[PDB]
């Protein structure tokens, strides 16, 4: 019973939800750090999907999942969730990650 | 010859565990090994039956879930049918004609028993999630990607039942059967013996475990939680099972059992070091026909990848064996959960005046 | 040879109970043979553990028995220990290589299993009676009245494993073993198979009632009363033992399950009535025995040999053996207890007019 379900992209379009760009995005953050769990982020994230769901709403939540898990045992997790918060910043002023030109953005501002 | 009830009365508690004179009277008000009786114990106490707990709600999650997790989760079923499976007769019928103390025999029964009600929970589970069972446990035995990994578990016990045989009816020395020169070594017997026993462990303590992971992510999602029920149940005894074969293989490997066998051990070291990686390759070669159609929240390819190379590392160090893969941090800690049980108003104003400003 | 997970998918149901196409995949929803899977669930809901029923009490009593009384207990619990001994691993290695059906795999194994309970109950016994349970464990293996037995009745489980042996290693035909020749048939193995499930028919439905008139004597007296209520609780499993087996026997004997079967059934059917009557006869010297310095209330050599024919004639009966003793009623109908288990004053004075004096 798939009920092939779509998620609201940034663009406002919208796509088959695909859980390998969490997955992607999660692995990306966590690179080099000790003693955390993209496994861990995802399962306590509770993401509630729903057909129509905002890509930017699911990335806020996952923030907030792993800013949870900063702790004595797993203090690398300050880095993850900053990561994920410095990558969710860039979309949300650029429509990209890569910034652009120091002169381009002063004049557009 | 194999004896059920052997004419000699000897000291029970001077034995060998194994290959030692066939155990007669059966006694259990002392031990040489106290571990096997504390296993006995301890397996006993744990029973359990399937029908005890409440599957019915695992029905609509099932058939709710995304195509390619029923795929996942199935899959893992079945994977863990067969290996129940197998674990129900072998260790009944490739150890008991071998052990020759009281306390190692009964364990061995218990644990084969215990087997068979995981076998019957895994009956339990799939006639009530799916409309016909028999298209799942047909599909044991015909999948190519199961029956693969079937024949390489089967094998070790296989092998040593034969050798037993062989042992039983001609004893050692070279022989001649229909023409044929047969040579009946019992070192090489203690050699298949304890192959087999690495193997058994491998079984029991990295590729079970893997699939705990499965049926356990499931649960975190609140999903399938009767089949979670029955798995946590499983994993309780499935950790007496292995803690029963890391004490037979170090036992063995260390000489204070059989002087012999330690170096025996020692020749079958980088053999018991492979068997022990290949299976480890076999339950992540496993993981990509789980998730070949897509993987789910908290469990994909490489995570659980991951975590047969984290296992693996803990329980081949625990029988004395090289560390095969990096040292890492567990990638999925959420399993430990189920893989265990005014002002004081008054002042002194003389005390006040004896500071200076 | 024997594998622990056959390759080729057989339909299960088509399978006889022994000599077919190993057991592979374990399923229980679905049997050939149903009487297997209901004697796996009520073996299953009758688990019971030894320290669970309270024989502190049975100590004082039996201190207090006469001396040939301390005789009788305590060689009936020798026996006991003996024959369950035997009993705990014999139908594992027996029949286990044998059998061709997941239903009465897992009934052989639960089966044993429910034994080992037995033999851990009677070290529970043991050590709460008497002082040195070492005084009573040594002399199992070297009692002369226990010893025949002991070995009479190993010898059919044996011979059955031997030629089990040969089958698998060498297959049927007629080979040579070290210049010697051996001569493999599988008729002649079928054989072996139908005399030792006879033989296990008289062991459990025979030689352990007599002892359960012992144990439940002592109990119609209030005396050790706490072991009373462990006998008990094994005579509730003997009875599924025994209809296992009388379920075996019978759908051998009809050739219900193989058509060559019932041929060789009735070859034996002189053999398996020797068997029993020799039993029988055996189990009247052990009563000799027993009395030999007295008897006590409730039960002497007469009351016991009677119950020897009584008990034997009706599982005699049950398997299709000709009956070798007299008829006769049961001679201690108390052992059934154990085994089984104002006015309406208103008038008519027209009804009452109709009526001439
Ligand atoms: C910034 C950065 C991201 N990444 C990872 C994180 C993201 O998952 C991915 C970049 O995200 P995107 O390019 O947005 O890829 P996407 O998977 O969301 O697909 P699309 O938007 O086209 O539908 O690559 C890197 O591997 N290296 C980098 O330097
Ligand atoms: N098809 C999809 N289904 C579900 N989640 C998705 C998805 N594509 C991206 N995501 C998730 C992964 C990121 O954590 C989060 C933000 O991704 P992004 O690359 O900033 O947005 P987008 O790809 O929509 O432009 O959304
Ligand atoms: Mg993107």
């Amino acid at each position: 019973m798939n009920q092939n379900l779509l998620v609201t992209k940034r663009d406002g379009s919208t796509e088959r939800i695909n859980l390998d760009k969490i997955h992607r995005v999660l692995d990306w953050a966590a690179e080099g750090l000790h003693n955390v769990s993209i496994s861990q982020v995802e399962l306590r994230s509770h993401i509630q999907f729903y057909d129509g769901i905002k890509t930017s709403d699911i990335h806020e939540t996952i923030i907030k999942a792993a800013a949870d898990l900063i702790s004595r045992d797993a203090p690398d997790y300050q880095y993850l969730a900053a990561r994920l918060a410095i990558f969710h910043l860039r979309k949300k002023a650029y429509g990209q990650f890569e910034p652009p030109a120091l002169y381009d953005h002063v004049v557009k501002m | 010859a194999y004896t059920t009830f052997s004419q000699t009365k000897n000291d029970q508690l001077k034995e060998p565990m194994f290959f030692g004179q066939p155990v007669n009277v059966a006694r259990y008000d002392q031990q040489k090994y106290d571990i096997f009786e504390k296993l006995i114990e301890k397996q006993l106490s744990f029973f359990w039956r399937p029908e005890e707990v409440d599957v019915s709600r695992d029905r609509i999650d099932y058939q709710a879930l995304p195509e390619h997790e029923k795929h996942i989760f199935i899959s893992n079923l079945k994977y863990q049918t067969l290996l129940d499976s197998i674990q129900g007769r072998s260790p009944n019928v490739a150890l008991l004609p071998l052990i020759s103390i009281p306390e190692l025999e009964t364990w061995v029964e218990t644990w084969a028993f215990s087997e068979t009600i995981h076998s019957r929970s895994y009956t339990h589970i799939i006639r009530n999630i799916v409309n016909d069972p028999s298209v799942v446990f047909d599909d044991i035995v015909t999948n190519e990607q199961i029956q693969k990994r079937a024949e390489g578990i089967s094998s070790y016990y296989d092998e040593l039942i034969e050798m037993t045989s062989y042992w039983h009816l001609l004893g050692e020395g070279t022989h001649t059967v229909n023409g044929k020169t047969v040579t009946v070594s019992l070192r090489e017997l203690k050699k298949k013996l304890y192959l087999c026993l690495m193997s058994v462990n491998a079984l029991e303590a990295i590729r079970f475990y893997v699939s705990f992971a499965c049926s356990f992510a499931f649960a975190e999602r609140e999903l399938m939680e009767g089949n979670a029920k029955i798995i946590r149940l499983i994993a309780r005894d499935e950790a007496l099972h292995l803690t029963g074969t890391q004490h037979m293989l170090n036992l063995l490997r260390s000489g204070a059992d059989d002087p012999e066998m330690a170096e025996i051990a020692e020749e079958c070291k980088q053999e018991c070091y492979d068997l022990f990686v290949q299976a480890a390759q076999q339950e992540k070669d496993w993981a990509d026909y789980l998730f070949r159609d897509g993987s789910m929240i908290g469990l994909n390819k490489d995570i659980l990848c991951q975590y047969v190379e984290y296992i693996t590392n803990i329980r081949m160090q625990a029988v004395g064996l090289d560390l095969p893969f990096q040292t890492r941090s567990n990638p999925i800690p959420w399993i430990n959960t189920w893989l265990v049980s005014q002002i004081d108003s008054e002042v002194d104003t003389d005390d006040l005046s004896n500071f200076q400003l």
